[PDB]
């Protein structure tokens, strides 16, 4: 049956206010592998988002990394929002610069 | 290089 | 030892369209090698590795029409299971496989694999001993009296045996510096506020290859919860963990991280150092 999505962001490199980078949402443990990733900055989505080639675990279950380039500030914010038919809602991941 | 399958399900 | 190879399969039923979406996905030493997907401009067998660029058109056009093959015995196999479990059309379906073989330190077969899950559960598998199956449902003894029936195990015995063995061996000897290649982990000790005046110490590594990587924090002794992260791709090939831990204010010298990680020439030991 169907298993709900777990998510992490992050960044590829350590953050530096000023330095671009790229900023990843990995997206794994779930089922059915149709699956819909949106990567925000302060609320908006960004428009030219990196997916990977999707790939399924030993356990059967999908993952995949969503992935952006962007360049953290003092001030903006990041997510990822999870839409997948496990879930009623999405699920929104704010991106932590110490996590 | 991969199997091919036999009796379907 | 043990040294492997898998091909992972799926296919996904679309309503409506008159046929999958099928993905073949195959793995040495469990890094992609090979890999086909069928809603590709031309869809086609490609390889993952540098080292595939070895084999020749003839392998490629000779793997495609297989995972041809496969997209219309999975097409077959969903509608079938559809009647099995009394499902219509009108909504998605997951089938997938796995299968390929383990060698063993003696570099003979160890073990052989012959998987199928739907919906992304467990329905079908091959035993080790090749011969028999393990069935998770009432809709899996279908299956299975079928494949015993129409004598299934053997041919894939053949397989397993044969050419897994056989590519599996081509394959290593093709990728050698490739498939022993490590990247060593590059690690720091962050220092962040959490309570008052209790703190968080996290020891992160950085930029490893492969993924398998062990963070243990130390309180003079041995560890009292470290909270720690599920290994994340980097993006670039390699890989990013994290271990943490909640410590008192000023009494954090005395706390050490290790990253065990087998590019490593010895374990790394680290500390907060402002």
């Amino acid at each position: 049956i169907q298993k709900t999505p777990q998510i992490q962001v992050y960044s590829r490199h350590p953050p530096e206010n000023g330095k671009p980078n790229i900023l990843n949402c990995y997206v794994t443990q779930f089922h059915p592998p149709h699956i819909e990733i949106q990567m925000l900055k302060n609320g908006k989505k960004i428009p030219k988002v990196e997916m990977s080639d999707m790939s399924f675990s030993k356990d059967w279950s999908f993952y995949i990394l969503a992935h952006t380039e962007f360049t953290p500030t003092e001030t903006d914010t990041y997510a990822c929002r999870v839409k997948h038919d496990s879930m009623a809602e999405p699920k929104t991941v704010y991106w932590d610069r110490d996590m | 290089k991969a199997p091919y399958n036999f009796a379907t399900m | 030892g043990p040294h492997s190879m898998r091909y992972f399969e799926t296919a996904v039923s679309r309503p409506g369209l008159e046929e999958p979406r099928y993905i073949s996905v195959g793995y040495v030493d469990n890094k992609e090698f090979v890999r086909f997907d069928s809603d590709a401009e031309n869809p086609r067998y490609e390889p993952r590795a540098p080292w595939m660029e070895q084999e020749g058109p003839e392998y490629w056009e000779r793997e495609t029409q297989k995972a041809k093959g496969q997209e219309q015995w999975f097409r077959v196999s969903l509608r079938n299971l559809l009647g099995y479990y009394n499902q219509s059309a009108g909504g998605s379906h997951t089938l997938q496989q796995m299968s390929g073989c383990d060698l063993g330190s003696d570099w003979r077969l160890l073990r052989g694999y012959l998987q199928f899950a739907y919906e992304g559960r467990d329905y079908i598998a091959l035993n080790e001993d090749l011969k028999t199956w393990t069935a998770a449902d009432m809709a899996a003894q279908i299956t299975r009296r079928k494949w015993e029936q129409s004598g299934a195990a053997e041919h894939y015995k053949a397989y397993l045996e044969g050419e897994c063995v056989e590519w599996l061996h081509r394959y290593l000897k093709n990728g050698n510096a490739t498939l022993l290649r490590t990247d060593s982990p590059k690690a720091h000790v962050t220092h962040h506020p959490r309570s008052k005046g209790e703190v968080t110490l996290r020891c992160w590594a950085l930029g490893f290859y492969p993924a398998d990587i062990t963070l243990t924090w130390q309180l003079n002794g041995e560890e009292q919860d470290m909270e720690l992260v599920e290994t994340r791709p980097a993006g670039d090939g390699t890989f990013q963990k994290w271990a943490s831990v909640v410590v008192p204010l000023g009494k954090e010298q005395n706390y050490t991280c290790r990253v065990y990680h087998e590019g490593l020439p010895e374990p790394l030991t680290l500390r907060w150092e402002p």
